[PDB]
């Protein structure tokens, strides 16, 4: 409901700056996914930065489902595999291609 | 870039099962007073 | 009846009509008790009270005349 | 990476409640037919047995 | 007439008042089952779709758009529902000169109908009782529990006043097949403007408790043309 | 006036029920509705006990 | 050891109270007032001394209640201002419900205005109906009780103000006329309109005056009980529960008073 | 235990003597009612070999039970004072000994009924008293002064707890809560308090008249004198009216309530719920004369109630759009309470919207007493009283005892009982719609099969009330061994989709209300400094 | 009024005492409940 998505976008890379520990980066994560806003691929590279920080890969793996099925979108791929492989192949964190064939 | 739909595919694909499972609990929930007085011996039968 | 009395009736707008036989029988119940000769001022509401109103009311009102104790307010006349 | 987001807010419930609306009237039209055929139905027998009897 | 057994709707239509109030019960019923319908899909739709649900929108309080829809929309239902019911109550209401006029008293578990519009050899008040003939004294292929030794007629295609009172306590002059619905107070009076266009005999029964024996109650009504009521009018 | 201290004093250092005021209404009051109340609800039932059993089964 | 105790007393303006048994033995007593009077207006045993007696101490065990919900104010103490305005706005209801009950008491005669009914009165004024009327009979009375009224809201302002010598003049004013009070109702006892064989008209306005004659007894009877209880000099110009109670129910029921002499005594007539 | 209990002054341990009266009284109300429709299962004394004063004094007792003795001590009494004053944070509420006059005046109104039922005089007039049929002209003996003072004593009990929730919730709540957050629950019981207040004293008065009347050889409202007892029904219909508002309310909160915490969202608008109820309670005195139809008032009158019903309505359809709003869009876990509340928000509203066809004006001569209205109230009732009863219990017993129960008890309980009460209580209407009359031990023989489906409904929910009842011993006897294994759900809220599990642990129940973030029940003046909001 | 735990307190029952295992009770529970309607229907009738 024109709201800007600059501000909160800025917010949020601004709380993973001071990541800690996992708590707030989850909160931060939760309140992300709670609108309706899709994560910008930005965001999603911020979050994965952040998650190394703390050193957590199975919350890279819940934030790689979350982003694989949030919300319908009119059930649109393409968007989700280009923002998916530039994180991917950004440093390298080998996670998706493994809890599928199991 | 528009990718898959078209509205039109998934929707139909997603509520017409969903419509006919719900058309089909009505039928049974106003066919069970049916199926009592089509057991019944309404016309001695 | 025979399918035609009245027709149209258009003397109460509203739809309840409580308080109607009241003003329909005094008049009808004076005009019987003053002359007696010629009951052409209240020959058009014949069936206003005949038909038209409870009988029961009638026969209750009548009785209490005979009795003297009239439910309405009216004269001794 | 397309820009356009947060049109979900509203247009889910939108259409929900349309079809809703739509599949209540059609349904609601299915059933009266046959009432509004037999009360039909029952009015001519009512005139028939009516106007028959007299003439 | 008699309830038909099974039955899930409406009894036989007797009076054009009857029929418009099925016609307005109908109306009203239409707008009351879309209504109900659509609740009942939104119900089943989210009760199927986000039980699944991962994640919960949670920051949606407002929305506006809906709000003023479903805000301005049962004002206007309510207005196209409420319409039919005045019009149709002030047709039925309407006194359109009322030809028979009969008394209705609710006495103790029994009733006594006097006929005082009428006269029956010169001048004398037509008045007799309607006791319910008792389940064991029954005779055979009559109706169980309701049917009478005497019951009272009515002429058809005229207008008829049913003066409803009780004596001691509070009745009702119930009469579901020919739409006349008044309550018998003990001391005060009222005028309902029935009006009969059908032949065929018409059951009912007193909707209010009048103690205990109120399960052996009845109230009968047959309709007659002129020539029988004419012929039953000198036979009593 | 010349009482209410000693007497607030007194209660709170002994701390018992019956709050001092009276007692001997207390011990009058308590055995009069266990002597009344249960002698006369006891005959509310034990007089229709004879009266009890109408079955008035017709057939 | 200051601040502890405090905050545990704090926000708890509830003694400790001990097994009580008040609530068991007033839901006895009332029971055993309804089961005896059923008995014996119509019963097996026509006794009537007894069921005085189970009256008797009801009343009492009431009149107990109600003078301990006024010493353990004082002599108990322990309350705040919260307590205070939480039973002050109790008696406010209270009052309210009892305005609620004078309410229904007048509409069950004043909805005949225009006279909507038809048969079995619908008449105002009922002309015909004509008996030894209740109205305009006490008005004596209630034109010196709206003098009393008017003269002694104002001295239990200067007694809620000072409780002095003054407070001693209203209270003993408010005696004596409660006291007329009671004596010029009683000698209406019998014969003071009519009695109730047919055309009930006025028997509704006596009976209506009848059941409310216990306000008055109450206020009479919490007069008396904060007589003795200033007589203890216990209760001082402080956490004085009783005169608030007293001074607003006399600020509320001239108020009815007056709303009552407003309608029924010059409506009509 | 004598000791304590029978002289007890504390809320927490008056609230369970609340919740054992209540269960008490709704398992024999329900045996009773049980032998009601047994006997009406076939046309003639198949079980009841006349003495039809007999079946009209069970379907009084039925009635009255269910009014007054079985719902009003369950969701206003019982569950006000468990949950009010817990909320609030205060250590208790203000003079308890309120609410224990209010619990000890109730048992003797049961023994007076049964008394009154023993004896051959009964009283058979209906749960309504409309004269002269209750006075000594139609029903002797001392049974109908038993059932006008078990009336007194429950108002008074009544009074008295809106009484202390209104002293509660007003004059020492918490600093933290203020006018603007105050939570959904207490502002229905607030609210209820208000009705109730402005409602009790109209029957107290006129019923009180009508005793009067009985004794004093008088009458005011019987025709033995000139009285009208149309004036009394008016009264009586008065009260009666705001009553169905006072026992649906709070039932509004704790649904509120629990679809709030179950959609892991906050609510939708408090503030206008809270404006709709307040409205509902504020236009529920406009239909005071609504009820009664059947005389023919003027049309003016009919038209003015029937418009004050179709306003009325409104905000029920609000509120109803304000819960499918508050589900809409969140995360939903399939547990029992959601299931009352799903089946609440269906049949209540199918009936509500039933009712509001039957508010025409017109209408009434051909529903009015017939089966009709009963099929309309019983549909409610069931939803708003044992359906909220039931999800209550199942949402707030885990922690206000600290004994679970049985999971898959819980779901075949609730999937017999709604199958039982559906199939009882959907053939009314058509029964009604016939045009049969009320209050009749026997029947014509036209819906005998109508008859048989609700006798083997009510069979299906008395069995149900038999295995609610084990469930029940089997929460009070096995808890502790339910606790450890997997037989019950520990937690209600599972973990957001986006959390780890050992987090969890810090995270165990969050919600908007303080008694859920309590542990084990403490002692009863716990709280020992009240909380604060930032 | 504070030496209770907050554990079987609430409750007037008791696990400990062989007098009744929570069947005695359960079952009197029963029977207290079962008693109005089958008095009342034996009071002046048959079961
Ligand atoms: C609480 C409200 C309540 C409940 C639960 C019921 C339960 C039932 N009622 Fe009743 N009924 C009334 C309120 C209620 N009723 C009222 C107010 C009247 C007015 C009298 C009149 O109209 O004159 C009435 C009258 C009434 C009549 C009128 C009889 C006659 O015409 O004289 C009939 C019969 O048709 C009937 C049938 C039933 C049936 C089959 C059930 C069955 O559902 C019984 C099975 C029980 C349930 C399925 C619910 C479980 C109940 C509980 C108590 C659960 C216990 C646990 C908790 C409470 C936590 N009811
Ligand atoms: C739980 C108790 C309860 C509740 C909640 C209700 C709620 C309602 N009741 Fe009922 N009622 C009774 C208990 C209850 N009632 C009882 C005991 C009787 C007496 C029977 C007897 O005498 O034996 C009775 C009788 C009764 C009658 C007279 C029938 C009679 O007894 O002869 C009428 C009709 O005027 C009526 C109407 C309503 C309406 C309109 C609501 C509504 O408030 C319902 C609220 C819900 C909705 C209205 C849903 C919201 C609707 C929408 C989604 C919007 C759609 C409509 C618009 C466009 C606004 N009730
Ligand atoms: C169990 C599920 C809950 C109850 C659902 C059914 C209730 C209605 C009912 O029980 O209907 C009962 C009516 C009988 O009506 P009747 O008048 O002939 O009974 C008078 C004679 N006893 O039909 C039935 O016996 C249907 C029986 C099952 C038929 C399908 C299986 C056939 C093999
Ligand atoms: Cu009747
Ligand atoms: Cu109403």
């Amino acid at each position: 409901d024109e709201e800007t998505f600059e501000e909160f976008t800025a917010r949020y890379e601004k709380e993973f700056d001071e990541a800690y520990d996992l708590f707030e980066v989850q909160r931060v994560l939760n309140n992300c996914f709670s609108y309706d806003l899709v994560p910008a691929p930005a965001v999603i590279e911020k979050a994965l930065r952040a998650a190394r920080r703390v050193n957590d890969l199975p919350t890279a793996i819940r934030v790689f489902e979350a982003l694989k099925y949030k919300v319908e979108n009119e059930d649109q791929y393409k968007a989700y595999l280009d923002e998916l492989k530039d994180v991917r192949q950004e440093l390298g964190v080998p996670l998706k291609e493994e809890l599928f064939p199991s | 870039g528009r990718i898959g739909e078209s509205w039109v595919i998934t929707e139909g694909r997603r509520l017409i099962p969903e419509i006919f499972q719900w058309s089909a609990v009505l039928s049974v929930c106003l066919g069970w007073p049916g199926a009592v007085y089509f057991f019944s011996k309404a016309r001695k039968a | 009846s025979p399918l035609h009395t009245v027709g149209f009736d258009a003397r109460f707008p509203q739809q309840n009509q409580t308080k109607h036989c009241w003003q329909s029988y005094v008049d009808y119940h004076k005009c019987v008790n003053m002359k007696g000769e010629d009951f052409a001022p209240c020959k058009v509401f014949w069936k206003t009270y005949n038909a038209l109103c409870p009988l029961d009311w009638i026969e209750k009102w009548d009785d209490q005349r005979e009795k003297g104790i009239f439910a309405g307010d009216i004269n001794s006349d | 990476t397309i820009a356009p987001i947060t049109g979900t807010i509203k247009r889910r419930v939108i259409m929900d409640i349309v079809l809703g609306f739509s599949l209540g009237g059609v349904m609601a039209s299915y059933w009266w037919w046959g009432f509004h055929m037999d009360k039909i139905n029952k009015r001519e027998k009512f005139y028939a047995e009516l106007a028959e009897r007299k003439k | 007439d008699v309830p038909t057994p099974y039955a899930c709707y409406f009894q036989d239509s007797a009076t054009p008042n009857q029929e418009g109030i099925l016609e307005l019960h109908d109306n009203i019923m239409f707008y009351l089952l879309v209504i109900l319908g659509l609740v009942s899909w939104m119900l089943y739709t989210i009760v199927m779709t986000y039980s699944k649900n991962p994640i919960a929108y949670k920051y949606i309080k407002h929305g506006q758009t809906i709000e003023v829809i479903w805000t301005i929309f049962p004002a206007v239902i309510l207005l196209i529902i409420a319409f039919p019911s005045f019009i149709l109550l002030y047709l039925c209401d309407e006194v359109i000169s009322p030809a028979m006029t009969i008394k209705a008293i609710g006495y103790q578990w029994y009733w006594k109908y006097e006929y005082s519009d009428f006269i029956n050899d010169s001048g004398e008040t037509v008045e007799f009782e309607s006791y319910v003939i008792p389940d064991e004294l029954l005779e055979e292929g009559q109706l169980r529990l309701l049917d009478t030794d005497t019951s009272m007629v009515v002429p058809v295609d005229t207008h008829i006043r049913f003066v409803v009172t009780a004596a001691d306590v509070i009745h009702d002059f119930a009469i579901p097949s020919l739409g006349i619905k008044v309550d018998a107070t003990p001391g005060r009076l009222n005028q309902v403007s029935a009006l009969i266009q059908r032949e065929g005999v018409f059951y009912g029964a007193c909707s209010e408790l009048c103690g205990t024996g109120h399960a052996n109650m009845p109230i009968k009504i047959e309709a007659v043309s002129l020539p029988k009521f004419l012929e039953w009018l000198n036979e009593q | 006036a010349n009482k209410v201290i000693q007497l607030q004093k007194i209660f709170q250092s002994s701390t018992k029920p019956l709050w001092w005021r009276h007692p001997r209404s207390a011990l009058y009051l308590y055995p009069f509705y266990a002597i009344f109340a249960v002698a006369v609800v006891t005959p509310l039932l034990y007089i229709p006990n004879a009266i009890r059993g109408i079955k008035a089964k017709k057939a | 050891m200051t601040h502890l105790e405090r905050s545990r007393h704090q926000q708890h303006p509830f003694h400790m109270v001990m097994p009580s048994p008040w609530p068991i033995v007033v839901s006895f007593a009332l029971l055993s007032l309804a089961l005896s009077t059923a008995l014996t207006m119509h019963g097996y045993i026509g006794n009537m001394n007894m069921v005085y007696l189970a009256l008797f101490v009801l009343l009492t065990s009431s009149i107990l209640w109600f003078r301990d919900i006024v010493a353990e104010a004082t002599y108990l103490g322990d309350h705040t201002m919260a307590v205070r305005k939480g039973i002050n706005l109790g008696f406010l209801m209270f009052v309210l419900s009892e305005v609620l009950i004078f309410a229904g008491l007048f509409w069950a005669y004043f909805h005949s205005a225009m006279s909507p009914d038809v048969t079995l009165g619908a008449c105002w004024p009922p002309v015909g109906i004509e008996a030894v009327q209740p109205t305009e009979l006490p008005l004596l009375n209630t034109i010196i009780l709206l003098s009393s009224g008017a003269t002694v809201t104002y001295s239990h302002h200067a007694l809620i103000a000072g409780n002095r010598n003054k407070a001693l003049s209203g209270l003993l004013i408010t005696f004596w006329l409660i006291v007329i009070f009671v004596t010029c109702q009683y000698i209406e006892y019998t014969n003071a309109a009519f009695t109730i064989s047919d055309g009930v008209y006025g028997s509704v306005f006596y009976a209506g005056t009848g059941l409310h004659f216990l306000h008055m007894v109450m206020l009479a009877a919490m007069l008396g009980v904060n007589y003795w209880r200033m007589r203890n000099y216990h209760l001082t110009a402080g956490h004085h529960v009783g005169y608030e109670t007293t001074i607003i129910y006399t600020h509320v029921l001239d108020v009815i008073w007056l709303f009552l002499y407003v309608v029924f005594y010059w409506w009509g007539v | 235990m004598v000791q304590r209990w029978l002289y007890s002054t504390n809320a927490k341990d008056i609230a369970v003597l609340y919740f054992m009266l209540a269960i008490f009284s709704g398992m024999a109300g329900t045996a009773m009612s049980l032998i009601i429709r047994l006997e009406l299962a076939a046309p003639g004394s198949q079980y009841l070999h006349g003495n039809s004063q007999l079946f009209n004094v069970l379907v009084v007792g039925h009635a009255v039970l269910m009014i007054f003795f079985l719902v009003m001590p369950a969701l206003i009494g019982g569950f006000g004072n468990y949950l009010l004053p817990l909320m609030i944070g205060a250590t208790d509420t203000a003079f308890p000994r309120i609410n224990n006059i209010a619990f000890w005046v109730l048992p003797m109104g049961l023994v007076c009924l049964v008394t009154s039922t023993l004896v051959e005089s009964g009283a058979g007039t209906g749960w309504t008293v409309y004269p002269p049929l209750s006075s000594i002209q139609a029903h002797s003996g001392p049974s109908v002064d038993l059932a006008i003072f078990a009336l007194h004593l429950t108002s008074i009990s009544s009074l008295l707890g809106a009484i202390n929730f209104i002293v509660t919730t007003l004059n020492m709540r918490t600093n933290g809560m203020t006018m603007h957050k105050l939570p959904l629950f207490v502002w229905s019981i607030f609210i209820t308090a208000f009705l109730l207040l402005l409602s009790l004293p109209v029957l107290s008065a006129g019923i009180t008249m009508l005793l009067l009347d009985r004794n004093f050889n008088t009458s005011f409202f019987e025709v033995s004198g000139g009285g009208d007892p149309i004036l009394y029904e008016h009264l009586f219909w008065f009260f009666g009216h705001p009553e169905v508002y006072i026992l649906i309310i709070p039932g509004f909160g704790i649904i509120s309530h629990v679809v709030s915490t179950y959609s892991k969202k906050p609510v939708f608008g408090e503030i206008s719920m809270v404006y709709a109820m307040a409205s509902i309670g504020l236009l529920g005195f406009l239909v005071w004369s609504h009820h009664m139809y059947i005389v023919g008032l003027d049309a003016d009158t009919r038209a003015y109630f029937t418009s004050a019903t179709m306003i009325i309505a409104i905000p029920t359809g609000i509120k109803i759009f304000s819960w499918l709003a508050t589900i809409h869009g969140g995360s939903i876990r399939l547990a029992t309470p959601m299931l009352y509340a799903i089946a609440f928000l269906f049949l209540f509203t199918m009936g509500g919207l039933t009712g509001v066809a039957l508010a025409n004006a017109s209408l009434d001569v051909a529903f009015h007493d017939t089966y009709y209205v009963v099929g309309h109230f019983h549909y409610v009732l069931s939803m708003g009283a044992i359906f909220s009863l039931f999800a209550g219990y199942y949402y707030w017993s885990p922690q206000i005892l600290g004994l679970n129960y049985n999971e898959k008890l819980a779901q075949i309980q609730f999937w017999l009982i709604f199958i039982g009460a559906n199939v009882i209580f959907f053939p009314m209407h058509f029964l009604g719609i016939n045009g049969m009359p009320r209050r009749i031990p026997d029947y014509p023989d036209a819906f005998a099969g109508w008859n048989y489906v609700a006798s083997i409904g009510s069979f299906i929910a008395t069995l149900s009330l038999f295995l609610f009842i084990y469930i029940l011993y089997d929460q009070l006897v096995n808890g502790l061994n339910n606790k450890v294994n997997n037989k019950s759900v520990i937690y209600n809220k599972a973990p957001d989709f986006v959390e780890s599990n050992t987090i969890f642990n810090l995270n165990t129940v969050k919600s908007s209300s303080i008694e859920f973030l309590l542990t084990s029940p403490p002692a009863v003046h716990s709280f020992n400094t009240p909380a604060v909001q930032s | 009024v504070h030496f209770k735990d907050g554990v079987y307190e609430n409750i007037p029952f008791k696990v400990k005492g062989r007098k009744t295992p929570y069947a005695l009770s359960h079952f009197g529970f029963f029977a207290i409940g079962f008693a109005v309607p089958f008095v009342a229907c034996y009071v002046q009738l048959k079961k």
